[PDB]
């Protein structure tokens, strides 16, 4: 009943201190805001969490799991936005989407028609042809259409015109509905507000604030 | 004002010279030095008679399988003879001019270079002619360096000069090649396929052509560089054949590159599909789509070049000498496909797409075992294919199939240890220094060098015990003890575990 | 009148990715350029770059055709592109005085004010940054040069709304003082603060253009 509980993580990259202690806690249900600097911990945690770098003490608690240990059985409930998307320039972006639903959770044929509808995606053409704002809808539309009790969105609306972070926010504001845990690290004080409640405040490693809001 | 289309040229070419400082010295030395005292200089000792020379030399020009590896020898002078071997050196160059070219255009300018130096003043044309100078001017340096070395040496002047400009021109003839065939898609790795399809045309030809009558072996760049027959009277006036080609293959170039649209190619692009079919669902899936043109044109090319070297073989005791010598170099080629299948490795981790699949239900082996399964199955299949092939044409040539082609694909097979061995040796890098795995091409020329100029300089059975393609056993007869190969497969296997279970415990940064 | 693009038009491959286009900035003035995502914008500025050839209309930029005269006009245009990449090997300070040797051009009382102001920190492997700080080696590069024409493609990407207003803050000095910018923003709160006489593309075509 407890998707993220993290106690004084910590993480040195040689002679840089990345983290000092950072507290958070997510109580499955809310959208948890994540705020922060540049240069201040938000990705490294993220990845952290996924079992990508290996944390130098404190303890992890991702979905009752070590996130280093059960890196496997846990992700098939997790759904991963990268904060910079790259994807295969030879792969079509309708095939992307097939083939990144398929190794999580596994594709919800409803919600992928209705999703790339709503987007306005246009599902055959080479990936080395988006304009970086269906590149980005690419990613989008296959972690929202997922079996998936947490998702990890990082940054996830960079390059979206005005519309479609709209439409972005009406999807998530329907996915929580249906109980699905979000951690939302964003930089665009707009929609943590609209979106986010109970948002977390890191500096430089270290949790700054904390709380409802 | 004071603006034209190559401004910028020398900054640009300052800067390619700073990338590879280490590469171009040891490259250019490599295949200069080893000439007047390698080659040469062990010819006193083998055949240390003015009547020696002349046995060798008749029992070139009576076996077309030797001379079509080699090239024909004219005379019994000192220089003809010696030099001999020497002629596999204007493919190695080729190769070298090829590579460079490459990535110095295309490589760059696909990762997303081109938009942040174009933006700036440099001229539309700097990239292109950069790369060629420094191309050009390796092709020089390599070719005065043999030129200044050989005329140390007691053998005629003449043909020391005409080898050096012989040695310069065939470098020069494909880094116009290259040139042409960077500017035809907008992905590295087709330029590079298109690039190397001519060279393997140009040796095929050669070999035929050399084999037999010889009037094929003038219709490709090799054999313009043994037409001028250094040391056996010498053809100035081919080397203009050699020349005027450059020039117009040079001037095409910079035409195709004159309205181009920087990023693109020749082809605009097709729509695909709009679902995955029920193959792409996993690692091997997309692992396998990534790979299926690499592997189709390296099996018809190895296919192609065995379906020569087992027919030219036969117009006992020459034939397995001959056909055990023919597919070292085959072994050669297949680790290089190994390499170059197991970087895509590497490829993937530095270009930040191996978290998005390791973000998901796949583990740190599922992933790694998905490149190095494929690196293993690809090099194996075109290894025995090509055996399968070579074998088929020598038993037609001979008159039964039956009874050859089980020893010319064992022969074949036997080569896979120290094929598998390369694979091994770049995954064992690849969870130690990720960073380091491109050096895997070293070791591998390494070894190359080690096969060709070790026996002949002298070294002594335990420095040239440290390559793998000196183990490998002889199929036929007796001389088959297959230790060696137990041990290079056990050789394999623990630098793949170690490689493996040093991934398991790292960062993926 | 620096940009003068009066019917351009561009085809891929049967993608019509341009068709028809009307933009005119003048002299001094900070000009929006917005539209959703596939209007047609980072293709128009890589046009006006002379790094896409346009298949049609008529293109005039700082008095003379992109294509034919792209080396010489670059003197005067600094370029931001809207995707960031760097050299892995070089540092940040390697990086912009680089380029800065490139164009033949900097201004170290700007570029070290610049510096302290953006927070960068110049000794790093390029490979090492957040892509934040990956965008400022770029933000630092433009806004530190002689150029009197800047082509920001989507500058304020991955900054925290900190360096934002820094950056809109510099970007107001910079228009105090004779220089010229055309900005494709998608954050339509730096647009109303920050430009007037807008610009919107929907398919290719003007929609409605001119003062806000
Ligand atoms: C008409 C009738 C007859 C028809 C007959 C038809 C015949 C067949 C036709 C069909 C064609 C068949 C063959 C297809 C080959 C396709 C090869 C290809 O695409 O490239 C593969 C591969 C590169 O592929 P890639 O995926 O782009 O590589 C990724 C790299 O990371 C990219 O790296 P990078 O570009 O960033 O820089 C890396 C580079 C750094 O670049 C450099 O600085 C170049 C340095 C080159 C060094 C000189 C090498 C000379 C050889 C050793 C000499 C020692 C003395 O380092 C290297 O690449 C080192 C290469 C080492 C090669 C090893 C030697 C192999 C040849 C041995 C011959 C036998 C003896 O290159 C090679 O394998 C080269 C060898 C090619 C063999 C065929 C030659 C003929
Ligand atoms: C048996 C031999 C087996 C071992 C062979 C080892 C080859 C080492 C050279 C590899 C290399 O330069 O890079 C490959 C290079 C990879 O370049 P890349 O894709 O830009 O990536 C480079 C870094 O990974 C990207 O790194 P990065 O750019 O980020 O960082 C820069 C880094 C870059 O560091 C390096 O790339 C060099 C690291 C060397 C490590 C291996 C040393 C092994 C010593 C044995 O800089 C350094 O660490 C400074 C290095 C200082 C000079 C090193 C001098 C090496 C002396 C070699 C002695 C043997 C000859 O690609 C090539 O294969 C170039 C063409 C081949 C060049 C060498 C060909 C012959 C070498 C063996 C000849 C031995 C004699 C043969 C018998 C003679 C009988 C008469
Ligand atoms: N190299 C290319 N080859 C073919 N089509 C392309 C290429 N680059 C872009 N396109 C397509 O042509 C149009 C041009 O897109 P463009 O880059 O102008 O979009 P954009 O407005 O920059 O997007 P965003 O505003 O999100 O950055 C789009 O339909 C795009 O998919
Ligand atoms: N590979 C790395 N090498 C060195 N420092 C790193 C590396 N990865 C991350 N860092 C450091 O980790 C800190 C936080 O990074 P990140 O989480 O990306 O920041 P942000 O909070 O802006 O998302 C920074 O000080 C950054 O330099
Ligand atoms: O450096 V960032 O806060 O754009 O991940
Ligand atoms: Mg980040
Ligand atoms: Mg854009």
């Amino acid at each position: 009943q407890v998707p993220i509980e993290i106690r004084g993580l910590t993480k040195h990259f040689g002679s840089v201190r990345a983290l000092d202690g950072l507290d958070l806690t997510v109580r499955e249900g809310e959208v948890h805001g994540f705020l922060g600097p540049n240069g201040a911990g938000k990705s490294t945690t993220l990845r952290i969490l996924l079992g990508l770098v290996k944390a130098d003490g404190g303890s992890v608690r991702l979905l009752g799991g070590d996130p280093w240990t059960d890196a496997v059985d846990l992700h098939r409930h997790i759904a991963y936005v990268p904060g910079d998307v790259t994807l295969w320039p030879s792969l079509t972006g309708g095939e992307t989407i097939d083939l990144l639903a398929r190794m999580r959770g596994g594709i919800d044929n409803a919600r992928r028609a209705e999703l790339i509808e709503r987007f306005g995606l246009d599902p055959t053409k080479k990936a080395r042809t988006y304009s970086k704002g269906n590149r980005q809808k690419v990613s989008l539309i296959s972690a929202l259409s997922s079996h998936a009790t947490l998702l990890l969105l990082d940054e996830p609306s960079s390059g979206l015109d005005p519309l479609m972070e709209n439409v972005f926010q009406q999807c998530i504001g329907e996915a929580r509905q249906r109980g699905v845990t979000v951690l939302l690290s964003s930089h665009i004080l707009a929609e943590t507000e609209a979106l986010c409640e109970k948002v977390t405040i890191i500096r430089a490693g270290k949790t700054v604030e904390s709380g409802s809001l | 004002h004071r603006g034209s289309g190559f401004t910028g040229t020398l900054g640009l070419l300052r800067l390619y010279l700073r990338r590879d400082r280490v590469s171009l010295p040891l490259w250019v030395l490599l295949l200069s030095v080893p000439l007047a005292t390698v080659y040469i200089a062990s010819v006193e000792t083998v055949y240390p008679d003015r009547s020696a020379r002349a046995a060798a030399a008749a029992a070139i020009m009576a076996s077309p399988a030797q001379r079509a590896l080699y090239g024909p020898v004219y005379n019994d002078s000192l220089g003809a003879v010696g030099i001999w071997k020497a002629g596999m050196f204007h493919t190695l160059i080729a190769v070298a001019v090829i590579l460079t070219v490459i990535r110095h255009t295309r490589a760059d300018e696909e990762s997303g270079r081109a938009e942040l130096i174009d933006s700036t003043v440099v001229g539309r044309y700097a990239n292109l002619t950069g790369a060629l100078l420094l191309s050009f001017g390796a092709s020089i340096a390599t070719g005065a360096i043999g030129a200044l070395g050989l005329l140390a040496t007691d053998v005629a002047p003449a043909g020391s000069v005409a080898f050096g400009v012989a040695l310069a021109a065939s470098g020069m003839v494909f880094t116009a090649v290259a040139a042409v065939a960077a500017q035809l898609s907008p992905s590295a790795r087709f330029t590079r396929a298109v690039a190397f399809a001519v060279l393997g045309t140009a040796f095929a030809l050669r070999a035929i052509g050399d084999a037999g009558s010889g009037t094929l072996s003038w219709c490709s760049p090799l054999g313009w560089s043994l037409q001028v027959r250094p040391y056996a009277g010498e053809r100035w006036w081919v080397l203009l054949l050699s020349l005027a080609t450059a020039a117009v293959l040079t001037v095409l170039a910079y035409r195709l590159r004159a309205g181009r649209d920087v990023g693109a190619g020749l082809i605009a692009e097709r729509p695909g599909a709009g679902t995955a079919g029920p193959m792409l669902s996993e690692p091997f899936g997309l692992a396998w789509r990534l790979n299926r043109g690499s592997l189709l044109l390296w099996t018809v090319g190895l296919c192609l070049y065995g379906l020569v070297m087992g027919s030219v073989v036969h117009g006992g005791a020459l034939e397995q000498a001959f056909l055990a010598l023919a597919f070292t170099m085959i072994g050669m080629v297949a680790a290089a496909f190994a390499v170059s299948l197991t970087l895509r490795l590497h490829q993937e981790e530095t270009g930040l797409r191996a978290e998005t699949l390791l973000a998901g239900a796949v583990s740190r082996t599922h992933w790694l075992a998905s490149h190095l399964a494929m690196a293993l199955a690809g090099s194996a299949v075109a290894t025995l294919i090509s055996g399968v092939a070579a074998g088929l044409a020598y038993g037609m040539t001979v008159g039964d199939v039956g009874g050859k082609l089980p020893t010319v694909v064992g022969t074949a097979a036997v080569q896979l240890p120290a094929v598998w061995l390369l694979s091994a040796v770049t995954v064992g890098l690849f969870g130690l220094a990720p960073r380091f795995t491109p050096v895997a091409w070293g070791v591998l020329v390494g070894f190359i060098a080690l096969y060709l100029l070790g026996s002949l300089a002298g070294f002594p059975q335990m420095l040239l015990n440290l390559e793998p393609f000196a183990h490998i056993p002889r199929v036929g007869g007796g001389d088959f003890t297959a230790v060696p190969l137990l041990w290079l497969l056990a050789i394999d296997a623990a630098l793949i575990t170690l490689g493996a279970m040093a991934f398991r415990r790292r960062d993926v940064r």
